[PDB]
């Protein structure tokens, strides 16, 4: 009306008035203002019942929709009834008051900049024969303790030793031996629930592979019972996306780890793998707060562990090392002890494989070498072969450590390239050429004639590994490993596609594509040399 | 069966009521639906990438799969939990409650270039806004899109969702699209892709924002190192045959560093070109004057022979010289969206700047622009250039894409997509989309 | 015509905020006072170091002139308010536009 | 520990391997963030300290692993301008540190 005139309605009830109101506003076509006159602290239900139905810009209760009462203004802080526009007429177009950002145009300029590389380690480690008593001697008043182990090893006269030493000053403990070859999404929560019933304050990780890392996982689940778990995985998938925060531990428990298998560097790495229960979805966890603060590397354990599981672990470590050195993530830092472990292993593998426990020299030597390898790729990530072998082990239940050991050969032949600039990225930046690096390894072992070219040294290198791995009595084609090959061909197709993106990604200097993986897989299965 | 306005309007009523009682949900319960939907869309990127490979027709698989990776994870990490239900903020001192509320029914337009990522994107953010979304797949790429519609709705349903929140079209057709796009019940429309498309979108009398791009120029001065930029834009140029938004369209080279850059391309798979093959490719480049629609995502050898000339096979991009003229009529001036590029011969810094500004305006949308130069000897140059250029976004010594070594290059940035504007007109600096663009306000004063 | 004065100074002042240039379409009813304000505010601005003008405004405003400048190429934006019929032609421009208007403003009173 | 005197901090803990018996008990109410500046000293990682007396300058060496700072940062921005041959002095100190360390009887495989 816009004039000193008004028409009224005769409403029936609260809801009748509300209906008439909504119907009345829509006629304007712009939701601007609407008013409620009512009792105010006997009726809140009414307040926001009414608020729920009405879509103006702005609701006032027991207030005139203007400016200027007594003194300052009624109401004294509010935009004017004008200044409320919208970019649309259409309907329900809730007006918004105007601001200079509606009158101003933007810029962001992003800068070019450099990155962060890394080297971080667990603080505390011990290493000898009979470490255990003298290692744990420094365990004063840490009062509650929890065991993580496997029923095979707990079944052996091993756990008894540590619980006795826990009684030595006397700890309230409980053994947990209820993990099989893998983290499951099933034991993890029962273990978490049991210990959080116990509220232990020290966690004892025992063994090889699955027992330790699953613990870590459910360990952290004790730290935050509140959160769900995907986003622990989904949020933190790999390195260098330090975005943004931690699940917040160091809290109410510490980690003391005991390896048993010579060949896994897991007990130092901040890594974990968990498997889903429908279809076994892989979930990789990787961030440095996962590193245990306590690591002990005794030997007493493996004098009696038989061949060639020895070989399996050693070959896993071997793979870890050679991939780590050539990794694009390789700083100078990992090169030192990676080279060290590689050099020092070449003598003590044949002896320990042939001799043990008659040779209580080579066994602990290769144990330490494997630990050093774990030190190495703790910062340099894995190679494509590693997750790919994860896969081959996955479908055919093949153990880790030898599955990759069947691959390494062709793998470096894939790296055996002069300059294919087909898919490589940023080649001449920090990684001049892998071939040279390999040759440095070769002559660095002295595996080369003083007068040689690179490729000469390279073939010497992988010949060395060839009959070296001959020495340890392993099949040379995966068919010789006992695999039905018709289905191999049938299912290698999708095997390769998941082999591509399985976190490899990957410091692999060169891109693979789906095709090359397939060539390599078939060549390795037949023991054929992948060469082009 | 989605074919006629009978069943179209029926399903409109269906999803529309479903939104009506959907919008009544508490934040801490829609969150679970959120997590589950994100997860269940998250793992199976490989399938829809693969059957996108078959349905759409071109392109590279892993680019597609990891765009799905990046898109899903960006979306979730992008919007973990931001208060969108009920009260937003309170002033008990003045009794001013500010709350928010969903908008309504929205249509979604799906281009063939990214038929998958866009759909999940829109749908996921919609269930964020407690919305209902309608899809207009392209008759090219619809089956994979409808498969995604199934899959994501199935995840949502196995979380407590109303029986549907998706609508999408079977055998999409223009009249159906105009009917729903002009449907009364719809509250908004989200279009992207062809310039011609969003203009009909704006021609609606209804709120509309379109995500597009213009010709994306880069200029190179004498004080930059050649091989660096050469590298970066080979990676971007080759990305799934250069079909991503905000990708290379014009190479601007200052005077005396020119032929050396050119042989640097010649030292690589790029094929320079200065003869009648200019016309030989410009025919199919712009046949109808409207950007002939099968150069899209096609390999360099394919587009060379299918332009009529035979080329060394491993070549990656063809390079055009017949670009001394600067105007619309140049087909190199328009965007290419294929592993092809044309360059300029600039005289000085300011010549290149002038050509750049003239080049951008042709796109009509200020989206992206690139400077390759020395960086701490020249700041005057930096923001001289910054002063003249009005794209959305300036990058110096950087490719205008996503994914280098490790995290991303650059590792914190919105995608070249997701950048729309409420206007086409000119200098319309794109802004990336957010839920306040999808949510309505309230203050109640006490 | 309802608020010929406050709106003009409002827009002009916030414009000089945005370092803008603003064009006015006064109503043939209420233009002389508006143009007087245009004078006065520009004069204040000039006696502060402003460029010789930042205001434009129409003498004897007419519909065709309004459509011509409203459809002028050089203009970057338009700010309309008032009659519903007015802002609808404003939206019918193919150009960015926002209109300040209102609808029927209802109040309801209960028994309590 | 404001309470204790200081000799026995030195007198009690003179070198390595006499882990007899306890700590002065820190990790307490402050943390350590260290920035080296001189290329050639590994002090900012070592749990070592040297203090000199005031009569005659009696040397007091302190050595035990809880002295290690939890935080170490090694930037370069610092020494582009530090002149020759103080560069050489630090580098040669580090050189000595290394060659002695390798041949030391305490040398495990770890330091090699």
């Amino acid at each position: 009306k816009l004039s000193p005139t008004l028409g009224l309605f005769r409403a029936d009830n609260f809801e009748d008035a509300v209906a008439q109101a909504v119907t009345m506003v829509e006629i304007g076509g712009i939701g601007h203002t609407s008013g409620l006159y009512t009792n105010q602290d006997v009726n809140a239900d009414r307040i926001r019942y009414f608020g729920d139905k009405l879509k103006t810009a702005r609701i006032l209760v027991n207030i005139p929709t203007t400016h200027g009462g007594i003194g300052d203004l009624y109401n004294f802080n509010v935009a004017p009834s004008l200044t409320l526009g919208c970019g649309s007429w259409g309907g329900n177009s809730i007006s918004e008051n105007v601001g200079p950002k509606h009158l101003i145009n933007k810029k962001t300029v992003a800068k070019r900049a450099e990155n962060m590389l890394w080297h971080k380690l667990p603080k505390s480690i011990y290493f000898r024969r009979g470490s255990l008593p003298i290692a744990l001697s420094d365990l004063e008043g840490k009062k509650r303790a929890f065991l993580v182990t496997d029923r095979f090893l707990f079944n052996n006269g091993y756990a008894d030793d540590v619980v006795a030493l826990l009684k030595a000053q006397g700890m309230e403990v409980q053994t947990f031996f209820e993990v099989e070859a893998d983290p499951t999404l099933s034991v993890v929560e029962k273990g978490a629930a049991a210990m959080q019933s116990f509220q232990p304050d020290v966690i004892l990780a025992l063994g090889g592979g699955s027992p330790m890392d699953a613990a870590k996982i459910m360990w952290v689940m004790y730290e935050h019972p509140d959160t769900h778990f995907e986003e622990l995985a989904m949020r933190f998938m790999d390195i260098r996306k330090r975005i943004y925060k931690f699940p917040k531990m160091g809290k109410k428990a510490e980690l003391v780890c005991i390896t048993t298998t010579s060949g896994t560097g897991s007990e130092v790495t901040p890594f974990a793998v968990v498997t889903d229960d429908k279809t076994g979805a892989k979930y990789p966890l990787a961030d440095y707060e996962l590193t245990p603060q306590m690591a002990i590397v005794d030997a007493n354990l493996v004098m009696n562990m038989p061949k060639s599981l020895t070989a399996f672990g050693g070959y896993d470590a071997v793979t870890h090392a050679l991939e780590a050195y050539v990794s694009v993530l390789a700083n100078e830092y990992s090169d030192g002890q990676a080279l060290q472990a590689l050099k020092m292993l070449k003598e003590y593998l044949p002896s320990s494989y042939a001799n043990g426990a008659k040779d209580p020299i080579a066994r602990e030597k290769v144990h330490n070498a494997a630990t050093i390898a774990g030190i190495a790729f703790a910062n340099a990530f894995l190679g494509v072969c590693h997750s790919m072998a994860h896969k081959i082990g996955a479908e055919f239940h093949l153990p880790h450590g030898l599955a990759n050991a069947l691959l390494i050969a062709n793998v470096v032949r894939y790296n055996a390239n002069d300059n294919p600039t087909k898919q490589t990225a940023f080649s001449q930046y920090d990684r001049p050429q892998a071939r040279r690096r390999y040759a440095e390894v070769a002559d660095h072992l002295g595996l080369s004639q003083p007068g040689d070219r690179t490729a000469q040294k390279i073939e010497r290198l992988l010949t060395w590994l060839d009959e070296l791995k001959v020495n340890l009595d392993i099949p040379k084609s995966i068919q010789a490993a006992g695999v039905a090959e018709a289905d191999f061909l049938a299912k290698v197709d999708e095997l390769a596609v998941e082999a591509f993106d399985d976190q490899c990604t990957g410091a692999n200097p060169r891109y693979p594509l789906i095709a090359e993986l397939k060539e390599v897989l078939l060549a390795s299965y037949y023991g054929k040399p992948f060469v082009e | 069966p989605v074919t006629n306005l009978a069943e179209l309007d029926a399903l409109v009523a269906r999803v529309k009521a479903a939104q009506a009682e959907f919008a009544t949900f508490s934040q801490e319960q829609v969150d679970k639906i959120f997590r589950a939907a994100s997860l269940a869309a998250n793992q199976a990127r490989i399938p829809l990438a693969q059957m996108a490979v078959e349905e759409s027709g071109m392109g590279i698989v892993e680019d597609k799969v990891i765009k799905n990776h990046f898109a899903s994870e960006f979306i979730y990490n992008k919007y973990k939990d931001e208060k969108t239900c009920g009260i937003l903020e309170e002033d008990d001192n003045l009794g001013t409650m500010t709350i928010a509320e969903p908008v309504g029914i929205i249509c979604g337009i799906v281009p063939t270039t990214n038929p998958t990522s866009t759909a999940i994107f829109k749908s996921l953010i919609s269930l964020k806004t407690r919305n209902g979304i309608i899809f207009s797949p392209h008759p090219r790429a619809k089956n994979s899109t409808n498969a995604a519609a199934k899959l994501v709705l199935d995840a949502a349903i196995a979380a407590g969702a109303p029986k549907d929140i998706i609508g999408w079209i079977d055998q999409p057709s223009v009249e159906l699209s105009n009917a729903l796009m002009k449907h009364d019940g719809i509250a908004l429309i989200l279009a992207t892709g062809g310039p011609g498309m969003v203009k009909a979108a704006y021609s609606s009398g209804k709120p509309a924002i379109g995500v597009g791009a213009g010709n994306v120029p880069v200029v190179i001065d004498e004080t930059a190192d050649i091989k660096r930029a050469v590298a970066s834009i080979l990676m971007s140029k080759t990305f799934d045959n250069g079909v991503v938004c905000a990708s290379e369209q014009a190479a601007i080279v200052v005077s005396e560093v020119y032929d050396e850059v050119k042989e640097r391309f010649a030292t690589h798979k790029a094929h320079v070109l200065s003869k009648a093959d200019a016309d030989k490719v410009r025919k199919v480049l712009l046949i109808d004057g409207a950007l002939n629609a099968k150069i899209v995502g096609q390999p360099a050898a394919a587009i060379a022979e299918m332009a009529g000339v035979k080329v060394p096979a491993d070549t990656k991009v063809l390079v055009g010289e017949g670009l001394g003229k600067v105007s619309y009529d140049d087909e190199f001036a328009h965007e290419k969206l294929s592993p092809t590029l044309g360059l300029f011969r600039a005289d000085n810094f300011e010549d290149a700047v002038a050509q750049a500004v003239t080049m951008v305006e042709i796109g009509g949308i200020g989206h992206t622009s690139g400077l390759y130069t020395n960086q701490d000897v020249n700041a005057d140059r930096i923001r001289y250039f910054g002063d003249k250029l009005k794209t959305a976004r300036i990058l110096v010594n950087i490719p205008t894409t996503h994914g280098g070594i490790g995290d991303l290059y650059n590792f914190n940035v919105a995608p070249s997509l997701t950048l729309g504007c409420g206007s086409w007109g000119g200098n319309s600096i794109s802004e990336n989309v957010g839920p306040k663009h999808l949510i309505n306000k309230k203050t109640v004063a006490k």
